[PDB]
């Protein structure tokens, strides 16, 4: 529907579905295609 | 938590007469009809 980017999709993967599945019976390694959101600081040195 | 997601723990029996299964069953009816966002799931006794 054209409302979530896939930054979106990874993150909700990450938060929500992710820890679940590795814990799901006769699962070993679970790898995200993607990365979970962090609180990004984008730091400026000409305003430092 | 419950399998790493905020949850409450609801203890409860089937009344006179009425088998666990049916108690169980209505359980699920109920919980159905709750909010957006809210699951739930069977644990200890109920599990097994």
């Amino acid at each position: 529907d054209g409302t979530m980017t896939q930054e979106d999709i990874s993150d909700y993967v990450a938060a929500n579905m992710k820890d679940a599945i590795s814990r799901t019976s006769g699962v070993g390694d679970v790898q995200l295609f993607g990365s979970q959101y962090a609180m990004r600081i984008w730091m400026n040195p000409n305003e430092l | 938590r419950y399998n790493g997601l905020p949850s409450m723990e609801i203890l409860g029996q089937a009344a006179p007469g009425k088998s666990t299964g049916e108690a169980m069953e209505l359980m699920e009816q109920l919980a159905s009809k709750l909010p957006t966002g809210v699951g739930y799931d069977w644990t200890g006794m109920s599990y097994q």
